């Protein structure tokens, strides 16, 4: 047999199950990790600019794959068991794109950039980037914390949003 | 030695050439003087690089302003020479551009017809800068209520909610006040009514409107509803009816007047013109039909807001009155940054697609098995 693993999710022993068939099912190559190429070979994830966002913070050793904890740990964020501040502290990482936990001037506008494409000037989206910036950082660094963003977007009800069944 | 500080802000801002709003708020020490006279080149260059101001600063300037206001004549009497301006509508760059071809209010005496706010995503600071120059020039600058100057329209158009990101409802609250206090009308030189909109069937003499009470929302009918909302009607001066009034249909409420119906008033009242705004115009003004008595047009559109909410392209106007000769001055609009659609900052405006996005992606990933186991837009 191999060691145990250890991790900390929402599941019981049956969904961790179900989830360890979709995993194997995915690892083409039967490797135990999870490439991003094994990712973008489902078609309907061609086209959708947050898949690499979504990786990173699954891949939580940096190594550039996503073994079975980190999957489970991964989708756990989106358990209907899962509390507000989970679901949230995770779209704040969806920004947080160097995990040093601030969103940065720099990183709110790439990850920006990703979801509009063109559809706004550099121009215009350096300005709204600098301006919600300024309006939500109460300390002066002039980066985002997670108390900050929260406070900005607490009551904005995505968190309701994000669950998956498993 | 002590940890490292957070690296310079904007180390890492992609576009660095474009220009970085202020971080700090005006303090009434930076803004008003010994004598509790506020510093307009100090309020206008912040305002210009986009900065706020201590809310306690804004309450007073739009408090001042309100009391000098509310002092003031319903129809007040003003005299040549004068500049006269329409709508500017949030528009604060243009503003900007419209006093330095008007000339500085230091020695310059202006007319504004109303239409500070809504639209342009500027109204507060339009407001703020007019409110100080009515503190500073109360005997050389007038200010009109426009028809958006009152609950009903910013409460449905954006300038509550523009309030409310950048200021407070409590500055809300203070500049609904202001508006009940602005003057309805101006009567120039003795010869030109100036109002908002035009005229009133329950109009007929220049009595009827120093008669009327200001103070107070306007109605949804009336003498007072009728000069911030009627217009010229669509053929004026070359109407096939001879109705001096028929319902107004664009703008749902009101009334629109024809050339009988301006004449007329004109003629009771010996006045040369009517000068309005209310109404885009894409050369800046419009002189209507000259009356036959006097050969000079008998009404006068103007307006001031350039490229109208940014697609109009139209020049903007003002009007120049001296040495009994009335000149248009016209201009071109001006760079503004930009601003999302009501405000929103981009958490809150990208956020829910960030959630559609990675659940998609989820729900996608987690249906690899079917019971085996058993783009973005402003
Ligand atoms: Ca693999
Ligand atoms: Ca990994
Ligand atoms: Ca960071
Ligand atoms: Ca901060
Ligand atoms: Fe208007
Ligand atoms: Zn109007």
């Amino acid at each position: 047999a191999s060691y145990p693993l250890e991790m900390c999710s929402h599941f019981d022993a049956d969904e961790i199950k179900r989830l360890g068939k979709r995993f194997k099912k995915l690892d083409l190559d039967n490797s135990g990790s999870l490439s991003v190429e094994e990712f973008m070979s489902l078609p309907e994830l061609q086209q959708n600019p947050l898949v690499q966002r979504v990786i990173d913070i699954f891949d939580t050793d940096g190594n550039g794959e996503v073994d079975f904890k980190e999957f489970i740990e991964g989708v756990s964020q989106f358990s209907v068991k899962g509390d507000k501040e989970q679901k949230l502290r995770f779209a704040f990482r969806i920004y947080d794109m160097d995990k040093d936990g601030y969103i940065s001037n720099g990183e709110l506008f790439q990850v920006l950039k990703m979801m509009v494409g063109n559809n706004l000037k550099d121009t215009q989206l350096q300005q709204i980037v600098d301006k919600t910036i300024i309006n939500a950082d109460k300390d002066g660094d002039g980066r985002i914390s997670f108390e900050e963003f929260c406070a900005v977007v607490g009551g904005l009800d995505i968190h309701k949003k994000m669950v998956v069944d498993v | 030695p002590p940890p490292p500080p957070p690296p310079p802000p904007g180390a890492d801002r992609v576009v660095k050439a474009v220009p970085f709003p202020p971080t700090h708020r005006l303090t009434s020490e930076e803004v008003f003087d010994l004598d509790g006279i506020p510093r307009v080149d100090v309020l206008k260059n912040h305002l210009v690089k986009e900065g706020r101001v201590d809310e306690e600063i804004a309450l007073r300037i739009i408090n001042e302003g309100a009391a000098i206001l509310r002092r003031e004549k319903t129809m007040i009497e003003v005299e040549a020479p004068i500049t006269v301006c329409g709508d500017i509508h949030g528009q604060f760059f243009d503003l900007m551009k419209l006093f330095e071809v008007g000339g500085s209010p230091a020695n310059t005496r202006y007319l504004f017809l109303g239409d500070y706010v809504d639209r342009g995503y500027f109204s507060i600071e339009c407001v703020l800068y007019l409110w100080v120059l009515k503190i500073l020039y109360p005997s050389t600058l007038f200010l009109l209520r426009g028809n958006h100057e009152c609950r009903h329209l910013t409460e449905y158009f954006t300038f509550k909610q523009e309030c409310k990101i950048k200021y407070s409802e409590r500055v809300y609250e203070a500049c609904m006040e202001a508006f009940d206090s602005l003057p309805l009308a101006a009567l120039l030189n003795q010869q030109f009514l100036c109002v908002h909109g035009g005229l009133s069937p329950e109009i007929h003499t220049l009595d009827d409107i120093r008669r009327l009470d200001r103070f107070k929302e306007p109605p949804a009918f009336g003498p007072m509803c009728d000069l911030l909302w009627s217009d010229p009607s669509e053929d004026f001066g070359n109407e096939k009816s001879q109705e001096h009034f028929s319902h107004n249909t664009v703008r749902g409420c009101s009334y629109f007047y024809n050339y009988p119906a301006v004449c007329e008033f004109l003629q009771n009242n010996n006045l040369l013109s009517i000068i309005r705004a209310h109404e885009a115009q894409d050369a800046g003004y419009r002189m209507y039909r000259k009356s036959q008595t006097t050969g000079f047009p008998s009404l006068i559109t103007i307006f001031s807001a350039p490229n109208y909410l940014d697609v109009y392209n139209n020049k903007a106007a003002v009007l120049k009155y001296e040495n009994n000769v009335m000149n248009i001055r016209q201009f071109n609009c001006s760079p503004h940054p930009y601003w999302l659609p009501n405000f929103m900052d981009v958490f809150t405006w990208s956020l829910p697609f960030v959630g559609e996005k990675v659940t998609e992606m989820l729900v996608n990933v987690l249906s690899i098995c079917s019971d085996d186991e058993l783009v973005f837009s402003v």
